[PDB]
């Protein structure tokens, strides 16, 4: 529940979750604020500016 | 002090010398090397053990510890400790030099 | 009406002297508690040195918990039995228990001898800190 | 034994296992760029279902500085002979089946960790 | 069990070992055996409680505590029964 | 205990120590090299699934490796060949005859670990044997003399319900 | 304490509990005093060495046990015994 | 029941502080920023969190926590209500300055001895003569405020009788004592 210090603003909550076993493997996804669907975490890292694995 | 060796006299350059059971001074390291010197059999029975520079109460504690340790080693009891005063331990530690224990 | 008017002559009370046991009883309770704590420490040492054999149908931690709770329940039961055995015929806790009016032998045991094990959700007090019930204990303290 | 991630060098991405039937051997190939590399270990994937018997390698020596950990002087260090050592149970989810004690030497510059 | 008394004559202290009941002049006898002390020269003083004219060790002054290997109980000595009582 | 083993569900996961995936295009020269002798006794995709089973789980379930092998063969109908030996309990699985065979063997290994039954009934996770000391769950009988006699007989509990199969 | 102790061990365990009681050692060699000084903390070593100066050139290796515990990233330079290095870095860090 | 709670008598809820002095001090007390480090240095170092912000890593976390505790105990750069937690097993140092942290004052114990001496008690017996107050006791490095996250790393003696204990004290590393 991320909230910027030195300011009075609402807290933005990010959920870095992992899918259950029941699926070839279990994957890590990210539920971002103001985003309707879950996003895979590697896509978020690439959109942050790091394309290489 | 008597040549029948179950009492041995020992002096520390103080007036208050001490005479103790040889059998309860048996746990000395140096009783095997300066009463059991170059040859046994009436070297021990002289019982003039003229040590130097030890205050009286210090070696009183040391030889009372001798009786203590002899009768509390290999007996039915093994737990108990030795209650030395904190300061005298320093000079008692120099007794820790002499007796090889 | 008849019993309530005879009770004016007889009277019934509860006092702090009904919570006292004999000195011999207090010694017996302290001895039982000491022996049971020693037994719990021995079971802890057996589990720590991997000498504790799991029972069928249960894992090692739950067999340890069952053994510890068995020891402590035996402690509470024996101390309580000594507590009721100390009680005189004039004891008013005993009077209200054997009359069935109020209280039980567990209440007498907790007042006189041992309150006993505190349980939350059917287990012992959980490690709400990192592996500690309270910050006054050391980590991984499974003692009573 | 375990298998790790082997990385490409052209784009630093992940190499995926693949075979060549002309050489009939195993190679880790990058499928972002066109890089290929002959694979050293034949093991592609391994399960470790009951290979959680070890917990000593995850323990760090810094827990010798933990004041809330129990200390003993009856378990001397084998590597350096220090008399004092902290002991604790395993903190893993694999520790439900074991109350096994692990010991860490509290002497600085040693950090030796052992079991019973 | 044991006994622990520093037989203290100022600058000469005798060591003894005995049990909880022994006649108190047998202490003088075991001093006499090696230190050549006649019973005139063996006027043992009191304890903190008065000494034992009944002549046993399980009588006044001596308890189960005074047989302490941790630290004994000490008292002065005079090697003359009636004439003089020499300290130092 | 025999009935308890016949009732409790046993997947391959309960008895497997490890599963490893290898590139072994020539079974004549096994890359693992600890299975050379019995594979050469027996002697195909170049992909190998090596399954090592724990000793204790295979003993107390009273399972022998031939039963697991015929369970493989019945499960897949010779879509894939599984050889085995032990004297380490070693199985070796290949897939005889665009979704490369490594991910297909991935998938069938997931099927091994999850969706295969060795012995027991699927809905029953755990079976607790006990001998009851109370008359609530005993076998009361009427003797020849005519008394009600309580017989202590071993009874099982389950953690799932598959009543008709039981 | 279910342990037997000889005179060395008795004196050094008592003194290992009350290091703070030491003002002046008298004439004890360090080789005897080696145990109680290794279970110690550098301020007490400074106190001992500034009351019992004759021990100084004996205790320098002991300071290494402190240095690699308080300045583990460091090494001595040449012409630097461990006591003077520990005091120089300690005062430099406080400053 | 259980949802509505009450404060303990010496419980104090923290009011909040700016992280800037602690951040500056960490920047020039040998902590390297996240922007200036290769990731290979993160594996053996201690991550440093200030109000939950990962700001850098430190190579010597024990002397860093000693320095931070020394600063907070003498009411230097770090103010008294700042919580500093060293997760030793997880190699993390978390510094919290934000509001809402409930804490309580505890006597500081160094080497099985209270830092509260008879001189502090004698000075506090004449509170309205010496002008010695509770805040002077905090500034003396005698008491300090510990919150719930820091309390999970401290070792509390219930009484000073737990300190003055013989050969088996059940713990020889008490860090704090209940008042
Ligand atoms: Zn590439
Ligand atoms: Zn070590």
């Amino acid at each position: 529940r991320s909230c910027l210090e030195n300011s009075s603003r609402p807290t933005s909550t990010i959920w870095v979750s992992m899918l259950a076993r029941g699926a070839i493997g279990q994957r890590i996804v990210a539920t971002l604020p103001y985003i309707k669907q879950e996003v895979p975490i590697i896509i978020v890292f690439r959109a942050l500016g790091f394309v290489s694995d | 002090e008597g040549p029948d060796a179950m009492y041995v006299k020992l002096i520390s350059s103080d007036g208050h010398e001490f005479i103790v059971k040889r059998e309860h001074a048996l746990t000395s390291g140096t009783i095997k090397a300066m009463l059991s010197g170059p040859g046994q059999f009436a070297e021990n029975e002289t019982n003039e053990v003229n040590f130097r520079e030890i205050p009286s109460h210090v070696l009183s504690k040391v030889c009372m510890y001798f009786t203590y340790k002899v009768r509390y080693t290999n007996s039915s009891t093994e737990i108990p400790e030795f209650p030395i005063a904190p300061e005298i331990a320093l000079e008692l530690l120099m007794a820790a030099n002499f007796l090889d224990c | 009406t008849v019993i309530n008017n005879w009770l004016l002559i007889e009277g019934h009370t509860i006092g702090i002297g009904d919570s006292i046991a004999d000195s011999k009883t207090y010694q017996d309770i302290q001895n039982t508690i000491k022996k049971a704590k020693q037994d719990v420490i021995e079971v802890i040492e057996k589990a720590h040195n991997n000498e504790l054999e799991p029972t069928p149908g249960n894992t090692l931690r739950q067999t340890f918990e069952n053994q510890v709770n068995r020891i402590l329940n035996d402690a509470r039961d024996k101390t309580g039995s000594s507590a009721q055995k100390s009680l005189s015929e004039y004891n008013n806790f005993k009077s209200m228990v054997v009359s069935g009016a109020k209280g039980s032998k567990i209440n007498i045991s907790q007042v006189i001898a041992v309150v006993g094990q505190q349980n939350v959700e059917g287990k012992r007090i959980p490690f709400g800190f990192k592996h500690r019930t309270l910050p006054h204990f050391i980590k991984d303290d499974y003692g009573p | 034994g375990f298998v790790g991630i082997r990385f490409c060098q052209e784009c630093n991405n992940m190499l995926y296992p693949k075979e060549d039937k002309e050489n009939r051997i195993l190679l880790y190939a990058c499928r972002n760029c066109d890089y290929q590399q002959e694979a050293d270990n034949s093991c592609i994937y391994v399960n470790k279902i009951t290979h959680e018997v070890d917990e000593l390698t995850q323990i760090i020596a810094d827990v010798s500085q933990d004041p809330t950990l129990p200390r003993t002087e009856d378990h001397p260090c084998q590597k350096c002979g220090h008399k004092e050592a902290v002991f604790f149970q395993s903190h893993s989810a694999r520790a439900e089946d074991a109350m096994r004690l692990y010991y860490v030497c509290t002497a600085p510059h040693c950090g030796h960790r052992w079991t019973e | 069990m044991d006994v622990f008394l520093m037989i203290r004559r100022h600058k000469t202290t005798i060591f003894t070992d005995a049990k909880e009941s022994s006649t108190v002049f047998e202490l003088k006898r075991i001093v006499e055996g090696i230190l050549k002390r006649p019973p005139d020269e063996q006027r043992l003083y009191k304890d903190d409680q008065l000494l034992d004219d009944g002549k046993t060790l399980g009588e006044c002054g001596f308890t189960s505590q005074t047989a302490r290997p941790q630290a004994p109980a000490t008292v002065g000595l005079a090697f003359r029964a009636d004439d003089t009582f020499e300290a130092l | 205990k025999d009935i308890l083993c016949r009732l409790e569900h046993t997947t391959l996961r309960k008895v497997t120590a490890n599963t490893a995936i290898y590139y072994d295009p020539n079974p004549q020269s096994t890359v693992v090299a600890e299975d050379q002798e019995w594979v050469n006794v027996y002697y195909i995709s170049p992909w190998l699934l090596r399954v090592e089973l724990d000793r204790k789980h295979m003993t107390d379930r009273k399972l022998t490796m031939e039963q697991i092998a015929e369970k493989i063969n019945a499960g897949f109908g010779d879509d894939l060949n599984c050889i085995f030996n032990d004297d380490k309990l070693v199985l070796r699985i290949r897939i005889m005859n665009k979704m490369d065979d490594d991910v297909f063997l991935r998938c069938i290994e997931s099927n091994m670990l999850t969706d295969m039954t060795l012995q027991g009934i699927e809905q029953i996770s755990k079976v607790y044997m006990h001998l009851p000391q109370t008359d609530n769950k005993k076998k009361i009988i009427i003797t020849e003399d005519g008394e009600f006699k309580a017989l202590q007989e071993w009874i099982l509990e389950t953690d799932g319900v598959s009543l008709m199969r039981v | 304490l279910p342990k037997m102790m000889t005179l060395h061990q008795q004196c050094i365990r008592v003194l290992k509990n009350n290091i703070d009681s030491i003002f002046e050692v008298g004439g004890v060699p360090y080789s005897v005093l080696e145990p109680v000084l290794e279970r110690c903390t550098p301020d007490q070593l400074y106190r001992i060495e500034e009351y019992n100066h004759v021990l100084i050139e004996e205790t320098d290796q002991l300071w290494k046990v402190h240095c690699h515990r308080d300045f583990k990233e460091e090494r001595p330079e040449e012409y630097e015994s461990w006591r003077e290095m520990y005091l120089r870095l300690q005062d430099a860090r406080e400053q | 029941v259980g949802l509505v709670k009450n404060l303990a008598l010496m419980a104090y809820i923290s009011v909040g502080s700016q992280p800037s002095p602690i951040l500056e001090f960490l920047e020039e007390w040998s902590m390297e920023n996240l922007e200036e480090i290769s990731p290979a240095a993160i594996a053996d170092a201690t991550k440093i969190f200030v109000n939950g912000c990962w700001v850098g890593i430190h190579k010597d976390p024990e002397q860093l926590m000693n320095t931070l505790r020394k600063l907070r105990r003498q009411m230097d750069i770090i103010v008294s209500e700042v919580s500093m937690i060293r997760d030793i097993r997880e190699r993390e140092i978390r510094i919290y300055t934000d509001a809402g942290r409930i804490c309580r004052p505890l006597l500081i114990v160094e080497k099985q001895k209270l830092l509260l001496k008879k001189r502090h008690i004698d000075q506090l017996k004449e509170r309205e003569y010496n002008n010695y107050s509770w805040q002077d006791l905090v500034a003396s490095g005698v008491v300090e405020y510990i919150d719930t996250l820091e309390e999970e790393t401290v070792m509390l003696a219930m009484t000073p009788d737990d300190l003055q204990e013989k050969e088996v004290a059940y713990c020889s590393t008490y860090t704090h004592c209940e008042i």
